[PDB]
RNA sequence: UAUUAAUCUAGAGUGUGGUAGGGAGUUUUGGAAUUUCAUGUGGAGCGGUGAAAUGCGUAGAUAUAUGAAGGAACACCAGUGGCGAAGGCGAAAACUUAGGCCAUUACUGACGCUUAGGCUUGAAAGUGUGGGGAGCAAAUAGGAUUAGAUACCCUAGUAGUCCACACCGUAAACGAUAGAUACUAGCUGUCGGGGCGAUCCCCUCGGUAGUGAAGUUAACACAUUAAGUAUCUCGCCUGGGUAGUACAUUCGCAAGAAUGAAACUCAAACGGAAUUGACGGGGACCCGCACAAGUGGUGGAGCAUGUUGCUUAAUUCGAC
């Protein structure tokens, strides 16, 4: 799960933290729930928001490769 | 042609259909479910997928392919029954390229029957 | 609905100790009896040892052993369009389908010579061609077209 | 207490329609009576499945219904030791206003009997003490052995 | 999936991909309501949570 | 009880700090889809239900790849989750705005409840206008079972759709439950904060599913996430059909908004919950040559008796 629920900080942001996304993250780019990510759902709705933003930023693709 | 083309199968399960396209985009043959005489319900079959898929492989088991990818569109059975035909002649797969466009929300899907 | 009963076969005869043969017998028997049976077999043997120069238990036992079946077909329905399911055989029905085989095909036929009829019966079984052997091909057949029907089941 | 102290009991509880009527357990114990009177005379000499099927009538006896033989009576107190584990014994012994003593543990009021005990058996050091002062603060008065009443004799051991 | 070379292992997860892959395309390859068409998830959803808790 | 001056602050919020959320009006792009058009290929098919046909293709269709593009909305993100006036809220981003939640030992001095009247929005379908129409699409055209297939099956296919103005005003808008005040066991957990505390476990308050005792009840069952208890107001129902029928009202280009009978009938509500049955194109279940396998066997003949039929005095009569 997420480091940052364990460093206490109430919100996250996209600052290139693809590392820890790679585990919320399947192989297939495609955003797990609530239950494989590890977040509460404070976290949760953070790195969902970040990973929406990455599929808009191009950091993740939405499908294609 | 060159050892690797591209392999468009279009999975579906009514007249799955398969034709082998040059790197430039260019087919050099073609078929589907139904290709020798089965157009109708005996398409559908596992059947007739299967003789679909060897006749595009005995147009292109002779291109310098050894090991080629499968450009799998949709999702159902072709695939499978076109990789047990690769192997069971000794030709080896590199991915299973699903080439599913998933819906990005375009044009309106045709509405379910009533 | 019944899951086992045991079946059961008879006593074999004091020369060769086979059950095989008196199943055969006992099921191409006619009037009840072996009499003419017995004179039946007699010709028929005699018309096959006039030919095909080779030992009777192994010609025999060759023609018994390419008979037998490879597959079943038991029923199953979709509840729509009903489509079976092929399935397997104990080789003690194997054995049966074989007799009953031989049998319905040396009771009645329009050639002249029954004994000739089962002595080709007999001689046509073991050569390979087609007598019984076509029920082999055919119930491996149905079970390639049946493959769609057993690929899911409902 | 059975081995040591006892006037009547029964191997679990009453099954229903056997304490607040104890028709079906009079008529049990005449019942154990005769088929043991009667069971004298079997000697394998009929069927030996019927003899068979009356050692497993007899076996039965002494799984649901082992302990009624010598309760002629409905007894003044019943021992509960808790209150969800002898639904039986509490609901119909509740149907009539006969003394009841029974335990309270994690999901019920103490009020449901006359004298109240919060006390708990599931634990594996508390039965043993709690079922010794129990017996012994009764058995005293048949002229029986009484060694947990105030004496230091104190058990500890894991249930088994 | 994307890839596809082991004899026994990837197989069974390709399985799921492709079951994935068709819940995902059963809710905009036809147009529905959006009733059962969330209702299919959440009921697939809950089936799997009370299995296995 | 309305209360006077002062009032008491325990509420309404509000000084302040922390504060989470798909809350929302507003404005932006990105993913690609989709089908095409320039591009070439290529040999022989496409369409589909229970099976096919309607309907498409060598004058190059399938399929193809990039280039370019129209409308169009954003797989997952989606939870013992939160935010929500209802209706709802999720490709993102931000302007703005709203509601909070936790805590403030605090203030006006209780300054608030419902709502005649007034105000507001209102899922969605659809409408005139201007534009767009990518896509599907009613009605259906044609075709498949059919006794009918008009409903259910397939293709061609337009109204429709879509963007904004104006009109939409209803939903099974529900929580089958209008609220507001005050109070009332708990628990598995979990969510937002105050958080000691790797996260934690652990809680404080509000929330989020269930739970079961009081309580509640026609029963369903609810129960501190009451169908519990008391205080204040707006909406409704007096048996059913009639009965939303007719007039009329206000607005809406109209569909619709609310409203509502009479006459009559019946003595009842398709009135509800609850017990087992019948019941199913719902499932678990054990069973008998009943099936699965076969011998023979009748519908097959020589045929003989037997049924109907007929004839007739009855071809008795009953048996199906």
């Amino acid at each position: 799960y997420c480091r940052f629920c364990a460093i206490g900080q109430l919100r996250i942001d996209l600052i290139d933290d693809l590392e820890a996304l790679k585990r919320f993250l399947s192989p297939y780019a495609k955003i797990n729930p609530r239950r494989i990510t590890g977040n509460c759902q404070m976290h949760q709705r953070h790195v969902a928001k970040a990973l929406k933003r990455a599929r808009y930023l191009a950091l993740v693709p939405f499908v294609k490769d | 042609n060159v050892s690797s083309g591209i392999i468009h199968v279009s999975c579906s399960p009514n007249n799955t259909i398969v034709s082998a396209s040059d790197p430039g985009g260019n087919v050099l043959c073609w078929a589907s479910s139904g290709t020798m005489g089965f157009k109708g319900s005996r398409k559908k079959t596992p059947y007739s997928a299967g003789i679909a898929a060897d006749k595009v492989a005995k147009t292109v088991k002779e291109m310098g392919m050894a090991t080629v990818k499968l450009f799998v569109k949709g999702t159902g059975r072709g695939k499978d029954t076109a990789i047990r035909s690769f192997a069971n002649a000794g030709l080896s797969i590199t991915e299973i390229n699903e080439k599913t466009p998933i819906p990005h929300n375009g044009c309106k899907p045709p509405k379910r029957p009533r | 609905r019944k899951n086992r009963a045991p079946k059961r076969t008879v006593l074999p005869d004091p020369v060769f100790n086979n059950t095989l043969v008196t199943r055969i017998i006992n099921v191409i028997m006619e009037d009840g009896k072996k009499g003419l049976a017995q004179r039946i077999l007699y010709g028929a043997f005699d018309l096959i040892e006039q030919r095909t120069k080779e030992k009777p238990l192994t010609v025999f036992e060759r023609a018994v052993g390419n008979v037998m079946p490879r597959l079943e077909l038991r029923v199953r329905r979709i509840a729509g369009s009903n489509y079976q399911v092929p399935t397997e055989v104990p080789q003690d029905r194997k054995i049966a389908l074989a007799l009953r085989w031989i049998a319905m095909f040396a009771r009645k036929r329009h050639e002249k010579t029954m004994l000739e009829k089962i002595a080709n019966e007999i001689i046509d079984a073991s050569n390979n061609t087609g007598a019984a052997i076509k029920k082999k091909d055919d119930t491996h057949k149905m079970a390639e077209a049946n493959k769609a029907f057993a690929h899911m089941r409902w | 207490i059975a081995k040591r102290v006892d006037v009547a009991f029964i191997t679990q509880r009453w099954l229903g329609g056997t304490l607040t009527n104890f028709k079906t357990l009079s008529i049990s114990i005449n019942k154990l009576n005769k088929l043991v009177e009667k069971q004298a005379e079997n000697a394998a000499d009929l069927t030996k499945k019927e003899n068979l099927m009356l050692s497993r009538e007899i076996e039965r006896l002494e799984k649901f219904f082992g302990g009624v033989k010598s309760l002629k009576r409905l007894p003044n107190l019943l021992i509960v030791d808790d209150p969800v584990y002898e639904k039986n014994a509490v609901a119909e012994a509740n149907i009539l206003r006969i003394p009841v003593v029974a335990l309270c543990n994690t999901n019920t009021n103490p009020e449901l009997v006359d004298f109240i005990i919060p006390a708990n058996n599931h634990q594996p050091q508390s039965t043993c003490l709690l079922m010794n002062l129990l017996a012994d603060a009764v058995a005293e008065a048949k002229a029986m052995p009484t060694m947990f009443a105030y004496k230091p004799d104190e058990e500890i051991q894991i249930e088994i | 999936e994307v890839k596809n070379d082991d004899l026994e292992l990837a197989l069974k997860k390709f399985k799921r991909v492709s079951l994935e892959i068709r819940r995902l395309a059963q809710r905009h390859e036809y147009h529905l309501r959006k009733g059962m068409r969330l209702r299919e998830k959440r009921k697939i959803a809950q089936k799997k949570r009370r299995k296995f808790r």
